[PDB]
């Protein structure tokens, strides 16, 4: 009955901004790490970003620093992925993903989606004039 | 992942996962205490209290190194030794639902 | 019955069986890279000594310069971030020839750092005088008017026909802190070319110090005339230097000054307590971090376990180990 | 304590006891030195040096008390995984004497 | 066949497997309390340097009063229970302007520690002299009669016609103590107000003094008048006031003073060999105990470990761990 | 050394001996820093910081010395846990090629 | 179907079945013996500072006696054989009035030692001179010639008008060596007899020195006659003696020396970087050795670990140990 | 064929003392700690004070601190407890005990019980007017 | 087909000098100890010097100091032992040995002879007038 859900995809412009959310329900964000990753249609699932159960960032590829921010509410209950400057290549299927195992670190990109026991259902981000 | 021949043995796959989760939780959850100055002693004024200083520390880390090191081994060994726990669990349980008229090989 | 497999080689070590290759590992490491120092997630993380003090040193602040004075946070960690603290005002000093310049340093050690309120003696009436209190334009004060450092009182000889050599003259400077802390009290003394030292102070010979606390005694001859450069100051020509150093008071001891001409004579005095965790660092701290490392700068935690330069740390930091570690997620390895 | 279904085996329940015992001695006269002050290092003369010989004391505790935790880890592995090693020897010990007209279950 | 429990489950930790819930367990640890400081079982306990010597302090005896010497019993075990030694009696000392009040916290350090029976020079004919040997009221010897410090000789000039102002005049403290011990010399000046400076010495003005010993330089100028209260003395008023001070001679080296008028020239000198192992204590010594525990005091090893305040302990001592570790006493817990 | 009942088995009695010389190689091997003086502490002049100093060897050799022991512990664990590993395989050869037909004691 | 053994017991301890009897052993340890030290192998071992000057200790050179200059190698490696350095010429020093015998012992910690090539200060002209250079036949030169230490310069008034006492005059040492570089500066005084102070100097009272650098202050008085024996020296009579101190200039720091009359004013200096790893061991080293231990000598590595004292040593060195640890080469011991 | 005997017990006034005696026979109490306990008919067994090897003393309860003492004497084999201020409630019957699990030590007096390996038969002790 | 064989043994007269060489083939003595043994017919074979991985010798009994030398040649891949000041007594049969196994360390006589994997057949070498 736990879940996460994606939202906040959609249309934008290169150069543009957009925020995803992702919401807990059935159980509680505190004390874990969530990590957001992207799929190209094709290609290989990529991680993005990670934030852990302390609040701080691991950034799981180096291209998206600076552009890619998160930040996380414990009453809210959700994870915040900020997006800027959005270019035509980062159009992709955005998942968050939780666990409970590592100790609620960020660890890297293929070994936190191998320790994922909750995924989202992903939320289309697409960049296009 | 554990099963029988096909068809998988849910319960003796996911607790060999579980195990392999309480060794990396408990890794991830070792407190050791981290290495600052001296609060009292003063470059150029103490310089030979600071070498001793930077002495212990570097004793200091390679303690602290072999000791998470034997931790990570006595994981390994454990982690190693259920896979053999796990196989002995999987034969006892062909055993007593297959009565004695088959036989094992 | 049994277990599926990866089919592919990983090597892993045992406590009792040595190196035996498995079907699947965790790498519990990483190798941190160099950046910025920030602050440490939840703390107040000390750089400057008085972050409020708009355009001042932490040694401007040490030694009381008009201007720079005011509360200093308490804090539980801080950064060393100058090796050779500078001064950037006031009148010139000397600066290498005592131990004036760790001051900022030895203040940042402690978590609770305070100046007091009270004069420790009083300067117009202490043995050898009666004194008036020198100001300077080099030093000026909140309406601009000629001060000086408020650790320190000037003492320039007010009459005439007490404006003569003096034997060397001992006064006690007494503990006025609360208990439990450390006492660091600041002094020094002012000397000038031979015509202006005849005039302020009626003798134009070197004249000696010693300083003595807690069975430490320090002694300084002084130099008349022919001083290097003036820096670090308040930027006006001054025809003397002054010299400073600090002794420390411990325990709710009285220390003692000697001195002749041109004594600085102690005033406002640091009062001290608990302990701060110092590392060194940079300026300026940029965001916050899981961790603060003297050769990584800020770093967050990803993994328990880091490969690389170990170094002194603070915070919820990863551990340094010697070789990458991985952790067995698999089943015995056999070939297929 | 160790039996067979009612009668005890007396070894078997007594040798068990002595695992535990033997264990219980080995740690209880291991031998570690203990902490002491500097016989040179004066108060309110070295600070300095002071703050440093707490840091080493603070660390050496540190050390000494994981590695007691670890000694008392081991001897716990021992006793736990002795009591399979009882049994398996007193299912021995009634396959060797109940001949091969029985069968085990 | 199988092996009974007692049914209730109880957590343990296994190098290898984790967490376990086992029949029964054996606690290893306790938390001790604190009490009363004892005698070490299987020692002899050094509290005072010399309990024989009645009515002395530790002090006392480091400076040689009068009627507070002796023999110093040797230990390998010492308690430092003064953090700042006073002393009870003979002439005012300004301690707090030197370090000898660590100086009988110094000599407790070593395992053998005596009193010379030789004199390291002769006093009367020293540079600068000849000198009469100063006796005081407020040190009364074994008969009541005036005596000094047995560490000590006051120099004061004998005739007059020597009774005058003298330059810095150096002399050579020898190594008489046996090779392989340390020789801790005791030495320092006498002041007094202006007129009686003149009186005794032929000048008033402050005097100034140099120790150096194995490379360790120490400089002191003097105080006339004007003195602190007198404290810790015999409780006769006097018009002046010693400073004293100590420096370790090593390795069978030579020392140097340099001194002018009031010098307190060394004579019994301390010799001290081996190491005592000291811990922070209070006196007195209630019974004995197996461990002396610089927070619980005196305490008796009831069970190998102990959780709590780790401290510098010594002796017959459990061993300081973080978590109240259980040993494991029974089978692995399975639900009935 | 290792056998049936007379032919001996090669590879089995090969490998048991391979065993202990990895162990053996693994303790000849282990890398441990030495302890030297602090450069800058002058005997005289910083005869409290060489106190100290002194403390630190006396504690790390300690250290070490447990270290080491317990490196001889755990290799010696391995090695007899190793017989009745070889012995184990020793019995399922001698199971898998006499058939059914016979009975093990 | 089973396995041979020796049938003898020999006891191993286990991790966690405590002690077992198995059917043979691999002892782990020796006890090592004493004997000389050696080279250690994969290094150059610094014995003397400079071996190729001949008939020169290492205090000789580190004060730069004449014919005792020329290159230091660098070393990653070195023995203290001298735990007090002597000199064995030039003109006589009162050594233990400093710490000047350490100075050796202190460079041989660095990996990198040179002597400037440049004069830190130009000694005629410093203040209150000018002076002449003054040489002695105690130190004769590479011709024989009069000579002096090549670190100091004897300055002696060189004009009558001129040669008077003097006000404690005050020098700045610069640091002259390369960034990253620590600056060793030897200085000192020369003392003589009444009258021949008054003929070499204009005034025969005691002179009075001080040093400071980092925050380390000195402070000296000289001797006039009645000086003790001369010794280790160029075995020439002479009436006057030197006193000789280093100061350590750190972090391309400026030092001062404040003095009067009789300075030996710092000429060449010494430059040192990085860091040699020393132990306590004696001349001469005889052939090589894969371990230096403190207390064996050389000794090679038999065996991984050994019983016996523990000591600081270098190199390939076999690990101490508590106990003649055993490896298990067998199986479980039965009685037959 | 090892066995304690305890002696000394008997009748005794209110503020009276007694002196118990444990005595071996078959071995020697050198390098073991003893420890003794009481009864009250109905009640469970509970510690009262053990010496270790060293000779120093454990106290299993707080409240006999003071009132009682205890010895050793290795050349008569025998340990001593000494009660002063006898009470009414110190009425019972009081066991010694030994062995040599432990390290010598006295730990407390439930662990003690069970290392506990030869028990004497008991000593009356009755405090009444 | 690795082997090590001896040479240089023969008849030589008391107080005289013989320099014996371990040669290798089939494999080379880089990274391993070279240990020297010698038998008397009749009596167990015996150790005389060991030279290490890193050029260090191990002298296996103490008469032998002083008298016996050896060196090794990483481009010959041969070790020599060098005999000087011949006795009647040390009239033997003289082998050397290598192995893999220690650490390339020479340990002792006992040790290192049940360590080795290779031994030469042995020279003869004869004191006599
Ligand atoms: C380890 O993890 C930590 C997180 O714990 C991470 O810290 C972040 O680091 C990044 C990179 O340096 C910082 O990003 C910069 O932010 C600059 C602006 O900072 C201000 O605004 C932040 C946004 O907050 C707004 O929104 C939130 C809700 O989303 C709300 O709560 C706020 O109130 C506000 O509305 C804010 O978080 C931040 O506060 C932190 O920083 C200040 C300053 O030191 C400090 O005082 C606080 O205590 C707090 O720590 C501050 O208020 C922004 O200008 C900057 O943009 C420039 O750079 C990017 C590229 O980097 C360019 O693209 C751009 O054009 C600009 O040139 C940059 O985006 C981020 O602020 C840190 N977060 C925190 C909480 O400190 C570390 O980086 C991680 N380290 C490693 C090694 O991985
Ligand atoms: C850890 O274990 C140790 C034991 O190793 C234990 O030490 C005992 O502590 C108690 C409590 O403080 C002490 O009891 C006090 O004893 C006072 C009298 O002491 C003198 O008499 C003792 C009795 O000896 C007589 O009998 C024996 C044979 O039984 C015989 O050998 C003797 O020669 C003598 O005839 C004697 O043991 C004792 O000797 C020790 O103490 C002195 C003094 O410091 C020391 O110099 C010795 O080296 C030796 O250590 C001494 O001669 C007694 O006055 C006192 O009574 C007052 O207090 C109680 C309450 O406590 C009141 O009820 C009473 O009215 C009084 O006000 C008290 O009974 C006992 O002496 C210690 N034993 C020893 C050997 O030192 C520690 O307490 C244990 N610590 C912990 C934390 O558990
Ligand atoms: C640990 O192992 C080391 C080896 O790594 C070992 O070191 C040897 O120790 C012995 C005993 O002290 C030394 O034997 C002495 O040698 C003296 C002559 O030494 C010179 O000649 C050596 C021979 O070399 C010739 O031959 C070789 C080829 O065989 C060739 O390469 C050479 O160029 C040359 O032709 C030579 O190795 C040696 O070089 C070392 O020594 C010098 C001097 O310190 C040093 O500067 C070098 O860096 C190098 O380390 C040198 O050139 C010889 O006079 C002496 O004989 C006297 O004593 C014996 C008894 O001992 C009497 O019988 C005799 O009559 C004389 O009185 C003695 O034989 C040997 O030189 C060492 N080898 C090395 C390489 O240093 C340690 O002893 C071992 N330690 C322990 C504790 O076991
Ligand atoms: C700032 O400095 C000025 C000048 O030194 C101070 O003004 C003097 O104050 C004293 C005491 O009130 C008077 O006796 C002088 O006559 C004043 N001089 C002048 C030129 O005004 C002023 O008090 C200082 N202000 C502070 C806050 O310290
Ligand atoms: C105790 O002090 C008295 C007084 O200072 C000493 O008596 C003097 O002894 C000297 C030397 O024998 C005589 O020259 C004096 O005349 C004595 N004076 C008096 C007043 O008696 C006495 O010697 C001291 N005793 C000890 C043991 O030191
Ligand atoms: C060795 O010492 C001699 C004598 O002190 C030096 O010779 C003097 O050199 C100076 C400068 O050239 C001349 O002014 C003197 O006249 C010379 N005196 C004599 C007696 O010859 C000589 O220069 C020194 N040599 C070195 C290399 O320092």
């Amino acid at each position: 009955e736990v879940q996460l859900v994606e939202s906040g995809g959609g249309l934008v412009q290169p150069g543009g901004s957009l925020r995803l959310s992702c919401a807990a329900t059935g159980f509680t964000l505190e004390n874990k790490a969530i990590g957001w990753f992207r799929q190209t249609p094709g290609s290989e699932r990529e991680g993005v970003l990670c934030i852990s159960k302390s609040g701080s960032w691991t950034y799981y590829t180096d291209s998206m620093r600076g552009r890619f921010t998160i930040s996380r509410d414990n009453a809210e209950n959700t994870v915040y992925l900020q997006m800027d400057s959005l270019k035509p290549e980062d159009t992709a299927v955005y998942y968050c993903a939780t666990t409970t195992a590592g100790g609620g670190l960020c660890w890297d990109g293929t070994t936190f989606s191998r320790l994922a026991s909750s995924w989202g259902q992903g939320t289309q981000v697409t960049v296009s004039s | 992942w554990h099963g029988y021949t096909v068809a998988a043995d849910l319960k003796s796959t996911q607790e060999a996962i579980n195990k392999i989760t309480k060794n990396l939780n408990s890794l991830s959850e070792l407190e050791v205490k981290n290495l600052q100055r001296l609060s009292g002693a003063m470059d150029e004024l103490h310089n030979e209290i600071l070498e001793l200083d930077e002495k212990v520390d570097d004793l200091r880390a390679d303690t602290i190194s072999s000791q998470i090191e034997l931790a990570v081994l006595l994981s390994n060994e454990g982690i190693i030794n259920s896979e053999d726990e796990h196989l002995l669990a999987l034969e006892r349980k062909l055993k007593k639902m297959l009565g004695p008229s088959a036989v094992e090989i | 019955t049994g277990i599926t497999s990866s089919n592919s080689p990983h090597v892993v070590k045992t406590a009792t069986q040595g190196e035996v290759n498995v079907t699947g590992v965790i790498p519990l490491t990483t190798t941190p890279t160099k950046s910025h120092f920030a602050n440490l997630k939840g703390t107040e993380t000390r750089g400057k000594l008085c972050p409020k003090c708009l355009n001042c040193t932490d040694l401007d602040v040490a030694l009381g310069r008009p201007k720079c004075t005011g509360k200093i946070p308490s804090a539980r960690v801080s950064i060393l971030h100058e090796v050779r603290p500078v001064t950037s005002g006031c009148f010139p000093i000397m600066h290498d020839r005592t131990k004036i310049r760790q001051l900022p340093n030895l203040l940042r050690g402690y978590e609770h750092i305070r100046l007091s309120t009270h004069n420790v003696i009083n300067a117009e009436n202490a043995p050898g005088g009666p004194y008036k209190i020198g100001t300077s334009g080099s030093c000026p004060n909140i309406t601009n008017g000629n001060g000086f450092f408020a650790t320190m009182a000037w003492a320039v000889p007010k009459n005439d026909k007490n404006k003569t050599a003096t034997n060397p003259l001992t006064i006690e400077v007494p503990y006025i802190c609360t208990e439990g802390e450390d006492q660091i009290t600041v002094w020094g003394f002012h000397s000038d070319n031979e015509t202006q030292m005849a005039k302020l102070y009626g003798d134009s010979k070197p004249q000696k110090f010693t300083s003595s606390a807690n069975g430490v005694t320090t002694h300084y001859v002084s130099q008349i005339g022919g001083f290097p450069n003036q820096t670090e100051d308040g930027g006006l020509p001054q025809s003397g230097r002054i010299v400073v150093d600090y002794m420390v008071q411990k325990s709710g001891k009285t220390g003692t000054i000697t001195y002749q001409r041109g004594i600085l004579l102690p005033q406002k005095v640091w009062c001290a307590s608990g302990r701060s965790k110092v590392i060194k660092g940079s300026l300026p701290l940029i965001g916050e971090a899981d961790c603060l490392h003297e050769k990584y700068g800020g770093l967050n935690k990803s993994k328990p376990y880091y490969t690389g330069e170990h170094a002194k740390a603070i915070g919820n930091c990863p551990i340094w180990v010697k070789t990458p570690l991985k952790l067995a997620n698999g089943t015995k390895y056999r070939p297929p």
